[PDB]
RNA sequence: ACACGCAGUUUUAUCCGGUAAAGCGAAUGAUUAGAGGUCUUGGGGCCGAAACGAUCUCAACCUAUUCUCAAACUUUAAAUGGGUAAGAAGCCCGGCUCGCUGGCGUGAGCCGGGCGUGGAAUGGAGUGCCUAGUGGGCCACUUUUGGUAAGCAGAACUGGCGCUGCGGGAUGAACCGAACGCCGGGUUAAGGCGCCCGAUGCCGACGCUCAUCAGACCCCAGAAAAGGUGUUGGUUGAUAUAGAGCCGAAUCAACUAGCCCUGAAAAUGGAUGGCGCUGGAGCGUCGGGCCCAUACCCGGCCGUCGCCGGCAGUCGAGAGUGGAC
RNA sequence: AAACCUCCCGUGGAGCAGAAGGGCAAAAGCUCGCUUGAUCUUGAUUUUCAGUACGAAUACAGACCGUGAAAGCGGGGCCUCA
RNA sequence: GUCUACGGCCAUACCACCCUGAACGCGCCCGAUCUCGUCUGAUCUCGGAAGCUAAGCAGGGUCGGGCCUGGUUAGUACUUGGAUGGGAGACCGCCUGGGAAUACCGGGUGCUGUAGGCUU
């Protein structure tokens, strides 16, 4: 499985009717895919994973685009995760500062893999919840809950360094 | 980058004889043009025969063509030969006959001649019916040739019953081991 | 909710070439006219096709094409044969005089044929060349790998419309 | 100076090159293998066929007649 | 290099199963088989008598011959280069009947039946068999109860 | 304007298997440990002249259990795979023949008549002879035999080199892509975009990493067990204003996963391909843009194959009439 | 503890010549009574197959038979090698 | 409802114990002259009908053993095809399809063909 910007989908299936079972149950869960696609099938894997369901042996009665809902708004989201290492699988708990769900799902993955080497086939997302200012564990994102911000630039870095290649001026790094 | 088998991509029927006689060529011509232009499938059939070799084209005999006329529905229709007509010797009453062919032996000649038939090469022929209409289309026995005895299963095989390349038959040269239950087995 | 209906028909292309190819994937393969690299035909859906695309599914990139797909495949790349010959479908004429017997007299009444899965989808198929698509344009995001899997095989059911844009 | 022992790595390229065909099924196979009693009473049958060929030809007659009057019916 | 024996490696083929032992049933005896009847060849290895060999186990063929006690059959056999239609005689007790041409032969008498009807009326009825077609596009009723959450379930080390 | 048959294919029904797996509380063989058994006998022993009288013990066995197994075990048992049938060579009637078989009847063979697109997709098929060269092979995914291992020897399917050029892997048999007539334009695959060397000369995104042996891309050209408060995350467990004399807010411990370090020693001077690179030109997840092979599209030319190809000199483009009287 | 007799349980854990596998319980094992189908002669087919032999084997057919009341079985050894 | 004779599928039919069988029938049972064969009329054969459900047999039951069929085991083990996926390896993860078997927990404990009897 591949990433990018992911977006959430929600995927309700259920088994296609039998007779024995006339009005089987339906399966609702929140996928965090490139596309639908992507989407459906990696719905597709949990259920089977999880439930006795197959593809062949299924349908997807609905899967639709989940926007956020507070866009403008800068929330805390936990995500538990399920990821195989090198060794034995582990569990975690990570925390994300972001305005939407599927951006802190994406970060949660650049971050697995910059820091773990985890792949997005071997990560399993399991929930995904927003909460306020307290129940935060992590003091990465805790240290920028305070109301009276403050702090500067300090090594400003210059970019278009290739614009005009030979200069007189050296550049700047305090502004 | 793609997967087509060469192998049998051209095709090996032959497009013009290999004589050099000029008639046969100017029959040729002559039948691919009556081809070419009708629509009757027996001008088609008359140059591919012509077209073929002096094995494919075995001469028809005068018994054969004439049981062959002798059939019910071909009453008065002129015989189609592409190889060579040649005399019976086994046969007494000949009735007379309608034939074209490329050539005939004297003694056939003479026979359907006395018999009061008609001989008709195959531009005659063209010039009466272009399309081939009251036509009896005939060969002879491909089949026909000792060559063909010799081919099929080989000998000393079981159920087979093809002639062995031997230098002259005799008591000494075969029916010997692998022929004789007395001598090894048998086939 | 509302299901919607599994596609009758859905458009194959082959993405990699014939050098290493299991028997069993190019028998299939040249059962789908699908012989030269960036080929592509109709194919209408049922479980004996599914079968044979699972089959061949790591060598082709197949989906749900789109009316303007259909549209633009007829017209811009569409030939049609004719005694055994590729022949462009320059005029109506062509096509009346091979599929009149089944109603399909221009290239409206082809392109209708070939959408809306009708009894003469064989015939309108098989009297369609395949269509022989150029390189996709801006690139491929893998050929070796499915299309789930961040590559470009398998099924596509949608983005097949984007790869047509891009190749067509 | 020991050589290979047995292989069949390109036998199945050869055999498909030709393409393997099923054995071609022909109508009236032969009789070879059959039991020597039933080719006896199959070959007297065959050759007593021609007994009685005339109440054959008077009972297709009939039935000739049959069918012409049961289609002059119809009409 | 290996033996070329007839019965090597049939050790589980000709086998009886398990709880199957013992005299064999009758019907296989008192079943009659015809001329041009499929029937596929499976050996017994309480019977040795016209026992067929290994190679024609599970294969299929048509009835040629009939004798006394035994059938003689016509099985195509694939030897390295082709394939070669080739009789063989087996005894009653292995070979069974095929139930797969009696399937294709129900259908033509029920083709032959929907000929015979539909016909006076003029509609014309689908013969032909077909493919599994599209599921039919349907609506599905959530009534009340909402889909059910599925959460995937968190790792832990049970053995 | 008008199709029969054939297939390293699939589907629909029907059979074949005993391999993976699993079991031995089910058969056979191996095998650990406790409970109830003078079952049954026997050895050492102790209380006994002895005693199945009490006490355990070691020997083979049992009664319900329990730990681990089997290429030459199996009650079960797949995936893949192997035969078939998907109609004209088929069905429904009527009548004859039989020295075979039978109470009448069978069963087979003969003649006459009525009923046609028999699942999906693609292909034009069938047949007969003359017949060179070859009969030293090798490599690769997967399964697997001997061997500690081998660029070792020997097998099964498929694909390659052999017989093969071309783009990439610096270099190159077998790797990735892709297969070849001579060219122009465009676009790609596999690969790359600091210079060599075409292209990131993006105001690329998020994090990790300091190495006095850093690291830098399938085959592949190199490292293990054990450790590190170096650093970055995760899991669990306690105690802390009832204060972990004084200072004063977060603190301790056990595991675990990333980068780096010790482990880590060979001989001509030495190789991420070299220079070099540390706000990477290193590593992991990823965005656009770009670079191009004989690969794909369009076009020009040469040759080969096919057109039931056309032209002996004629009307005519879904052709579905012409012409007297 | 093992000599002979009796009762019960007893899926074959015995035996069927051999090496092993398969197979068999009013048998294919043991004991009886009769016998030499271990006889003669055309073909067809199966196993290595090149679909050639040899060896082995399978259904038949034409005669003489053996046995049983009979149905039937038997032209060598229950089958796979000799 | 059920029995006998000949059977088909061969445990849903088998094994152990207990209870009940009205009528026909199946048997126990009474004897060895005849037919027959043994050390013994024990078996078999023959000639019978004084007693009996004691036994066989049939029907029912056992929180019965076994057997048949289901859930669980389990979308687990395994497995067709794919990748310039991870790992030094051993091995593992993912995409695409198929999909097991113990332990454990539920249901059932013969259907049926032909001919002939009883409850008339």
């Amino acid at each position: 499985k591949a990433s990018g910007t992911l977006r959430e989908y929600k995927v309700v299936g259920r088994c296609l009717p039998t007779p024995k079972c006339r009005t089987p149950p339906l399966y609702r869960m929140r996928i965090f895919a490139p596309n639908h696609v992507v989407a459906k099938s990696r719905f597709w894997y949990f259920v089977s994973q999880l439930k006795k369901m197959k593809k062949s042996s299924g349908e997807i009665v609905y899967c639709g685009q989940v926007f956020e809902k507070s866009p403008l708004r800068v929330k805390n989201f936990g995500i538990w995760l399920r990821y195989d290492s090198r060794s034995g699988t582990h569990n975690m708990y990570r925390e994300y500062r972001d305005l939407t769900t599927a951006g802190a799902v994406t970060q949660c993955y650049r971050d697995m893999g910059a820091r773990h080497r985890a792949r997005a086939h071997s990560i399993q997302i399991m929930k995904v919840e927003e909460i306020a200012a307290s129940k935060c564990r992590r003091p990465a994102v805790k240290q920028f809950h305070d109301s009276k911000i403050k702090f500067p630039l300090p090594h400003r870095v210059l970019r278009r360094q290739h614009k005009p290649r030979f200069t007189t001026k050296r550049p700047n790094t305090f502004f | 980058g793609v997967d087509i088998r060469h192998n049998k991509d051209r095709k090996v029927r032959r497009k013009e004889p290999k004589s050099q006689d000029i008639y046969l060529r100017l029959l040729v011509k002559l039948y691919r043009f009556l081809a070419r232009r009708t629509n009757s499938t027996f001008n088609q059939v008359v140059l591919k025969r012509l077209f073929m070799s002096r094995t494919n084209r075995p001469p028809l005999s005068l018994s054969r063509m004439i049981r062959k006329m002798k059939l019910p529905g071909r009453e008065g229709k002129t015989a189609v030969v592409v190889g060579t007509i040649t005399d019976d010797v086994r046969v007494q009453e000949v009735p007379k006959l309608k034939v074209c062919a490329l050539r005939v032996s004297s003694r056939a000649r003479s026979r359907i001649l006395k018999a009061g038939g008609k001989i008709l090469t195959f531009d005659q022929l063209a010039l009466d019916s272009p399309k081939g209409c009251g036509t009896v289309l005939l060969s002879g026995p491909r089949k026909g040739r000792e060559v063909y005895r010799h081919f099929g299963k080989a000998p000393g095989t079981p159920h087979s019953h093809t002639k062995p390349y031997v230098r002259s038959k005799g008591r000494k040269f075969e029916r010997a081991r692998g022929r004789r239950a007395s001598r090894g087995y048998k086939n | 909710f509302y299901v919607p209906a599994e596609p009758k028909l859905a458009f194959v292309i082959r993405i990699r070439g014939i050098n290493g190819v299991s028997p069993k994937v190019r028998k299939v393969l040249q059962l789908l006219r699908l012989r030269q690299i960036f080929n592509g035909t109709f194919v209408k859906l049922n479980k004996a096709s599914i079968n044979m695309l699972r089959i061949v599914e790591p060598y082709i990139a197949w989906g749900y094409p789109n009316l303007k797909s259909v549209n633009e495949l007829i017209y811009k790349r569409g030939y049609g044969k004719i005694n055994k010959k590729r022949i462009a479908l320059t005029d109506n004429a062509l096509i009346a005089r091979s599929l009149g017997k089944y109603g399909i007299i221009c290239m409206e009444d082809l392109i209708h044929e070939i959408y809306t899965v009708g009894k003469r989808f064989k015939e309108a198929n098989n009297f369609l060349w395949p269509f022989k698509l150029s390189s996709p344009r801006g690139g491929m995001k893998k050929k070796t790998t499915h299309f789930v899997e961040g590559e470009d095989a398998g099924n596509r059911e949608d983005q097949i419309n984007r790869l047509i844009r891009r190749m067509n | 100076a020991k050589s290979k022992n047995h292989t069949t790595h390109n036998q199945s390229r050869k055999w498909h090159r030709n393409g393997i065909k099923k054995p071609r099924s022909q109508r009236y196979e032969s009789l070879k293998g059959v039991d020597p009693k039933f080719l006896r009473n199959m070959r007297f049958a065959k050759k007593h066929n021609k007994k009685g060929l005339k109440k054959m030809q008077a009972n297709n007659a009939k039935a000739m007649a049959a069918r012409a009057e049961a289609i002059k019916a119809l009409v | 290099t290996n033996t070329k024996g007839k019965r090597r490696g049939t050790r589980y083929m000709f086998s009886r199963p398990f709880r199957k032992h013992g005299v064999v049933p009758l019907a296989t005896y008192m079943r009659i088989y015809k001329k041009g009847d499929i029937v596929d060849i499976k050996g017994m290895g309480t019977v040795q008598k016209g026992m067929p060999h290994k190679c024609y186990h599970g294969k299929t063929g048509r009835v040629y011959n009939v004798t006394q006690h035994a059938v003689g059959i016509v099985v195509n056999k694939q030897v390295k280069g082709k394939i070669l239609a080739k009789r063989i005689n087996v005894r009653i007790e292995h070979i069974k009947h095929s139930k797969s041409r009696d399937s294709f032969l129900k259908r033509v008498k029920e083709n032959d039946q929907k000929k015979k009807e539909a016909k006076e009326k003029g509609t014309w009825v689908q013969l032909k068999r077909q493919p599994a077609p599209p599921r039919e596009a349907h609506f599905v009723r959530t009534n009340g109860k909402e889909p059910e959450l599925l959460e995937p379930i968190p790792y832990e080390f049970m053995a």
